[PDB]
């Protein structure tokens, strides 16, 4: 019983020791990732990507806001947009072979 | 396996996969690297 | 029981250097644990959150 | 052990640390590194075929 007893004791001093091996490559990976430089850089990529970030999310919500109050006009309006981008999409079929024929007379 | 990654994450990518051209639009890092790589090679066969 | 009591002996033994060893081991963990914080570092700084938001 | 020996033993991968560094905190100081050593070239080609 002692020499059991004796034995699971080293295996929990032991067991301690690899763990907190393991602990100190990863703390020290992690120092050795970053330096001083670094650390100032990446807050630097954090300023950069939120400013751009809050242009381009407010891009979008001005666009969506274009659209909702397009869309608070009604269906009739929703018709005259389908309406409007049909004849436009013809309009351009027109005006892409009329210079294309300009293109090819030259 | 979480180590490995970190491990790996050091030796590869310290940020360097977290740019584009739209960001910083003069020129992407990985053009400055390109770049890097042609003038330091053109001074290595000078050297030598 | 005296193959055993050798290797408990030998364990006793490896009891006190496990122990010193643990020791400095903690005293190094503690310089990177000061190594780290004196830099500030979070999930900001990491590759993972800087590479999220050029995904995104 | 043996990636932070070719860390030490690789000065090209210690500049690959401070590439994006010098990118993305003053991208002046970069460019003017990248330019004095273009130019460096230069003057070595330069001064190889004479």
């Amino acid at each position: 019983s002692e020499l059991d007893r004796i034995n699971a004791q080293y295996l929990e001093v032991k067991c301690g020791a690899m763990i907190l091996k393991l602990r100190m490559e990863e703390l020290k990976i992690l120092s050795d990732t970053y330096t001083v430089e670094k650390v100032e850089v990446h807050r630097l990529i954090r300023d950069r990507l939120e400013g751009a970030i809050h242009l381009q999310e407010q891009d979008m919500e001005n666009s969506r806001q274009v659209l909702n109050s397009y869309e608070v006009l009604g269906e009739e309006f929703d018709r005259l947009v389908k309406e409007y981008t049909v004849l436009k999409q013809a309009t351009e079929n027109k005006r892409w072979a009329l210079q294309e024929f300009s293109k090819v007379y030259r | 396996p979480e180590l490995q990654g970190i491990v790996g994450d050091w030796w590869e990518q310290p940020g360097q996969a977290a740019l584009s051209e739209e960001l910083c639009q003069g020129l992407s890092l990985p053009q400055w690297r390109l770049r890097w790589v042609q003038a330091q090679g053109a001074l290595q066969k000078l050297c030598s | 029981l005296s193959t055993e009591r050798a290797k408990v002996d030998n364990r006793r033994q490896n009891m006190d250097f496990l122990k010193a060893k643990s020791e400095e081991f903690r005293f190094g963990i503690k310089a990177a644990e000061e190594q780290l914080s004196a830099r500030g570092m979070d999930a900001s700084l990491s590759h993972q959150s800087l590479v999220a938001l050029s995904e995104k | 052990k043996t990636k932070r020996k070719t860390l030490a033993n690789n000065k090209l991968h210690q500049m690959e640390r401070e590439f994006y560094v010098y990118f993305l905190k003053d991208e002046d100081y970069l460019k003017d590194i990248v330019e004095n050593l273009e130019t460096q070239s230069k003057i070595k080609a330069v001064s190889l075929e004479d």
